[PDB]
């Protein structure tokens, strides 16, 4: 059985392809609105901050650059770093991951079903949310963990903080 | 590091690149339909592109007349350029040229091919890849949910 | 370094060397058949009644004048000519030679069929098993016609003889591969022919060979082959478009 | 009457088997057939082929593997035919594959096969001491989701309904079936011995005779694979193995003033044409609703 | 540099039979629904192909022999008509090329 | 030089008793005297090995290779050969047993470098033998399984004997 390759646009055809595109597209922006009231569906119960304790993060799009004056007359450059879609996709615990702190795993921007495999498609169907580009760990303590599906937005951080900032470089190959 | 690079290089430089998508421009305009190696197709098309929205400026517009000077170096072509091809694209935006990679060269090179033709040529048409009915299995399985989600509402 | 192929195989003739032969060519038979005998479309009915067979196959012998006159050639070049002994040894003759084709007899099959005749019964079989057999003769071989043709060139007549043979034969051609191909070995299937034979006159020796194997335009069908057959279309060129013959 | 499942199962394989051996006796020799391609790829080829004996998959055979590999159904010169039925008569043949410009033949084959299989599965994934009767397969177009097959269940199974676990085992089972390849063999035969055939299945007595009253020759037209034998309208796809995605959707008890009936509600799409994963859920999620269409 | 050792038919073997340099097997081969040929599913069918090229090879000789000189292009737009063909109303006012072939089933009139 | 592929099938076999299966039928091939290279050739050839005839010059078609189109002329005068010749239905139901390239008689000439100096070029050829075999392809050899494994091993240590013990 030499079978052929078989993408989602060799048997579909002219008048079903739109239907196809506006099928995905509605689903997905129905599956986003669904999880935009996060705390009001069955949120975990939110536990008291303690000095050792640790938070998660997000994964932004870096956009640019821009200058920044300070009131003393100086001049910083500042980067653009625009929070689309966070969504939390899965929890590991402590002593399943690392014995000391749990995981909680971090999706991106959304993309297209047509090109992800089949598992990432199934977890991602019972998680209900559309895939995601890069999705992320990051290790948090037992009293900042999040019910997956939960959404992230920028304003996770308030002005006036310290941030790491973890990305791959521009490659300029061998 | 080629980043951030839209021109491939071709010829023995920046001035024979230009001197040779010249030339293909040329024999696409005088002929309507041409074929060369892919590369160079796919940088004639953005080329072919801007010639008809040029042409579309009309005669009198001297920055299209000195283009069209310089690029169709046959010089019956511009009245040609001016009062066919730009005429019958009016109503089209950006689609004025079609490309399709052919199988490679007979010869011992064999060489990645494609052809290049104006729209509404007066040519037989080639065999382009035709989608399926809409009478298949999977295509009418995906109209009963069209009909499904235009009943829904 | 200068080193270069040879061995190029070409089958190249001209008529200089075909002319230039110093010694003429040797021909034990001639090309094919003069007159062709036309048996009437009614002998596959006649056949089934003896006497209105075998009274009609005597008459239509004598009758003819032309074979009257072709027997007198032959007795008088030839002593101990008897149309009477001839169907025995006709016979005879036959079923050596189905028996040598069996064999792979080679010398044998050449001294019994002539040259105009080994080719046709050799060409196609020569890679292949043949069981063949002799159970029954429903009718004796008949003489139909005798002919002679007289080349005064060379001085040379050949003599021809046809016979009518209704003969019962099972056949069993096999493969190379051993599988069975043609026919099975157990049937008895009954044949209806004309065997042309041969003999020169001029030739001291002058062996009786068979030459042409006639058979009738109205005679049924072979038997079909065990295999299936494919029969291609018209090779179509791309500029050319088909034709829908109707 | 006391007889075991694979008794049945014996029973009917014995008496279709000298059925076959009857039809292969009716004719003594092998007469040569000459079957014309009207094809639009290769016209005027002709095939010298045996009758009785030749199939039209033996024709693609000689043509090229890509004709075995790609086209489902044949048309012999004015009606559809499947593969692995015998030629009769001297005639023109036009494949029909799945991509075609007029598809509708070859999908109303497939969508058969679909059904035969699945009440195939169905027949054999139940328990002995129970009783499962398939009355037919209702042909329903191409517009709905599901193929659907009639099965009348035991008394006492008309409480429960069977769930994901058991759709999901059903799947299993069907796809087993698939992995395995199971030539359709398509027989022509009479009521006389449809009836003797079947003997037990008062719907599938009921089909025959309905079937049989509208031929005025009583012509009965069964379809076999591997040790399942059923009557069902038109050819059939030639192998099994083309079933590439195949679901059990759903089950849906309607009731009549006579019995109740589960219609088992199923999809599928061939090697050839395989969907994308969300696509194919799309498809499942259509397919679990309601199918209707009798008349 | 120069070699130190010959390498032998082991080691000859292993480098020159690797799945890298093996050549790979193409499984986007289909069959042209039209003609029947193999084509590749991303390019063009070879003989449908041929076909248009020699009928746009004979069409521009035709055309090309209505222009007696290399710098005389029509200036209006052309259509080409096969035998038994009669120009329209919206063909009429352009450049005319008559061919004595039939039209073939590919081309349509449009 | 030799010459045995050619007369390979000249070889006629005894006929077949009736009950025995129906032996499938072989056809040897060879192209002698090739302009493409050895070592080459055997890419192709191995390229092909164990496939159906039909897939093969599928391949064979859109391979740029030089010599591609040489081993596609090659099978399909083997195909042709064996609908006429040898008693061959079902012209697609043909598999390549068989598919190697050897060397032939070379072509030694002078490839000259610099400051005098020369090497000895090698123009080479090469012949290619194919043979086909009537029947559908053979299943291609699957990984061996975890089962298999460590059924092989539990037979291994079983195989054991107490080795210079009595
Ligand atoms: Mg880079
Ligand atoms: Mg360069
Ligand atoms: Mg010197
Ligand atoms: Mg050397
Ligand atoms: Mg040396
Ligand atoms: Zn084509």
């Amino acid at each position: 059985h030499g079978k052929s390759v078989t993408w989602w646009d060799e048997h579909l055809s002219e008048e079903n392809v739109p239907f196809v595109k506006q099928l995905v597209s509605d689903e997905n922006k129905a599956q986003l609105a669904s999880k935009l009231c996060p705390l009001k569906d069955e949120p975990w119960p939110i536990h008291p901050w303690e000095p050792g304790s640790s938070r998660v993060g997000l994964i932004a799009l870096k956009l640019g650059m821009m200058p920044l004056w300070t009131k003393d007359g100086q001049k910083h450059v500042v980067t653009l770093l625009q929070v689309q879609d966070c969504h939390v996709l899965k929890y590991t615990p402590k002593e399943n991951h690392n014995g000391r702190m749990a995981a909680l795993t971090v999706g991106g921007k959304t993309v297209s079903h047509f090109h992800k495999s089949a598992s990432i498609l199934e977890f991602y169907q019972e998680l209900g949310l559309p895939p995601k580009q890069k999705v992320k760990i990051f290790n948090v303590t037992e009293n900042a963990v999040i019910k997956p599906g939960t959404p992230l937005y920028a304003a996770h951080f308030r002005p006036g903080q310290y941030v790491d900032v973890t990305a791959k470089t521009i490659g300029k190959g061998f | 590091i080629s980043h951030g690079r839209v021109f491939r290089r071709l010829g023995l430089g920046p001035e024979s690149r230009i001197h040779l998508l010249q030339n293909l421009l040329t024999g696409l305009v005088r002929h309507e339909r041409i074929e060369a190696s892919w590369a160079r197709v796919d940088e004639l098309r953005g080329y072919a592109e801007k010639l008809i929205d040029y042409g579309k400026l009309g005669d009198t517009n001297e920055r299209a007349m000195r283009m069209a000077d310089f690029w169709l170096t046959e010089k019956d072509l511009i009245p040609k350029l001016f009062q066919v091809l730009a005429p019958r694209f009016q109503g089209q935006n950006g689609g004025y040229t079609r490309m399709l990679q052919i199988p490679n060269r007979n010869e011992q090179d064999r060489a990645k091919m494609a052809v290049i033709e104006y729209k509404g040529n007066c040519l037989p048409p080639l065999p382009l890849p035709r989608r399926d009915s809409n009478l298949t299995l999977l295509n009418q399985l995906l109209q009963g949910l069209r009909q499904d989600q235009e009943a829904s509402s | 370094s200068e080193k270069e192929f040879v061995e190029h195989a070409r089958k190249a003739g001209l008529v200089i060397p075909h002319e230039r032969l110093e010694r003429p060519i040797h021909l034990a038979c001639t090309a094919g058949i003069f007159d062709a005998y036309v048996p009437p479309e009614g002998d596959a009915r006649i056949s089934s009644l003896s006497k209105e067979g075998l009274a009609q196959r005597a008459e239509r012998l004598k009758k003819n004048v032309a074979s009257q006159l072709s027997i007198r050639k032959i007795r008088e070049s030839d002593p101990n000519f008897k149309i009477k002994d001839f169907p025995e040894k006709a016979k005879d003759i036959f079923i050596e030679a189905h028996l040598c084709l069996n064999n792979s007899d080679h010398d044998r099959l050449h001294t019994l069929v002539t040259e105009n005749c080994f080719p046709d019964m050799v060409w196609d079989i020569r890679y292949k098993t043949v069981r063949w057999s002799f159970v029954e003769s429903l009718e004796p071989p008949q003489v139909v016609q005798v002919r002679c043709s007289s080349l005064m060139n060379q001085g040379n007549i050949y003599g021809q003889v046809t016979v009518r043979m209704h003969t019962r034969q099972t056949l069993a051609i096999y493969d190379r591969f051993g599988r069975l191909m043609y026919g099975q070995e157990d049937v008895p299937r009954d044949v209806l022919e004309y065997v042309v034979f041969e003999k020169h006159l001029v030739d001291p020796y002058g062996s009786w060979r068979m030459h042409g194997k006639i058979i009738p335009p109205w005679a049924p069908p072979k038997q079909p082959i065990l295999k299936t057959v494919m029969i291609p279309g018209p090779q179509l060129k791309p500029w050319e478009e088909f034709e829908e013959p109707q | 009457s006391q007889l075991s499942p694979t008794e049945l199962i014996e029973m009917q394989n014995d008496l279709f088997n000298k059925e076959k051996n009857r039809q292969l006796s009716l004719t003594p020799r092998t007469e040569k057939i000459e079957v014309k391609h009207v094809g639009k790829t290769d016209p005027g080829t002709v095939f010298v082929m045996n009758k009785n004996i030749s199939t039209p998959y033996s024709c693609a055979m000689h043509l090229s593997e890509w004709y075995c590999r790609k086209s489902i159904l044949a048309l012999v010169d004015g009606q559809p035919w499947d593969m692995y039925k015998p030629l009769t008569k001297s005639c023109e043949i036009k494949f029909l594959t799945f991509k075609d410009d007029d598809p509708g033949e070859v999908n109303k084959a497939y969508w058969r096969s679909c059904a035969m299989m699945m009440g195939c599965v169905i027949e054999r994934a139940f328990k002995d001491e129970y009783v499962v009767s398939l009355v037919r397969a209702p042909e329903v177009p191409v517009i709905a989701g599901a193929f659907c097959y009639d099965v009348v269940l035991d008394k006492r199974l008309d409480e429960w309904m069977p769930t994901k676990e058991n759709l999901h085992s059903f799947t299993k089972d069907a796809r087993a079936l698939i992995y395995k390849d199971l030539p359709f063999e398509t027989l022509e035969v009479e009521a006389k011995v449809a009836l003797e055939i079947f003997q037990h299945n008062k719907y599938k007595l009921d089909f025959i005779e309905e079937k049989a009253s509208q031929n005025p020759e009583r012509i009965v037209k069964l379809h076999r694979f591997g040790d399942f034998i059923d009557v069902s309208e038109g050819p059939l796809i030639p192998r099994t193995s083309i079933c590439f995605q195949y679901e059990v959707s759903a089950v849906h008890n309607l009731q009549t003033q006579s019995s109740l009936v589960r219609r088992f509600q199923g999809l599928s799409l061939p090697v050839h044409l395989r969907a994308h994963f969300t696509i194919w859920n799309k498809l499942l999620e259509r397919s679990r609703k309601m199918v209707t269409e009798d008349k | 540099a120069a070699p130190k050792n010959r390498r032998s038919i082991e080691v000859n073997r292993c480098r020159r039979r690797n799945p890298q340099k093996l050549i790979k097997v193409k499984n986007n081969i289909d069959v042209c629904p039209e003609c029947g040929h193999l084509k590749q599913k991303h390019i063009l069918c070879g003989y449908c192909y041929e076909k248009v090229r020699k009928e746009t090879a004979e069409i521009r000789r035709q055309m090309g022999k209505q222009e007696g000189g290399p710098f005389r292009a029509p200036t209006t737009e052309t259509v080409v008509l096969y035998s038994g063909e009669t120009p329209s109303e919206q063909d009429q006012g352009k450049r005319i090329i008559e061919r004595e072939r039939k039209r073939p089933s590919w081309f349509t009139q449009n | 030089i030799s010459r045995k592929w050619e007369k390979k099938n000249k070889i006629v076999y005894p006929p077949q008793l009736p009950g025995e299966p129906r032996r499938p039928a072989e056809i040897y091939h060879c192209r002698r005297q090739i302009k493409y290279s050895k070592d080459k050739m055997w890419y192709l050839a191995k390229l092909i090995r164990g496939m159906s005839i039909d897939q093969a010059l599928a391949q064979l078609e859109f391979s740029d290779k030089k010599g591609a189109q040489i081993i596609k002329e090659v099978l399909l005068e083997a195909q042709d050969m064996a609908v006429r010749d040898h008693n061959v239905e079902f012209r697609s139901n043909l598999y390549v047993a068989e598919s190697t390239s050897g060397r032939g008689q070379y072509l030694k000439r002078i490839r000259y470098h610099g400051r005098g100096r020369f090497g000895i070029m090698e123009k080479v050829f090469c012949h290619y033998f194919v043979k086909l075999v009537e029947g559908p392809p053979p299943p291609r050899e699957a990984p061996k399984t975890a089962v298999a494994h460590a059924r092989e091993y539990i037979q291994e240590l079983r195989n054991r004997t107490i080795t210079h013990a009595l």
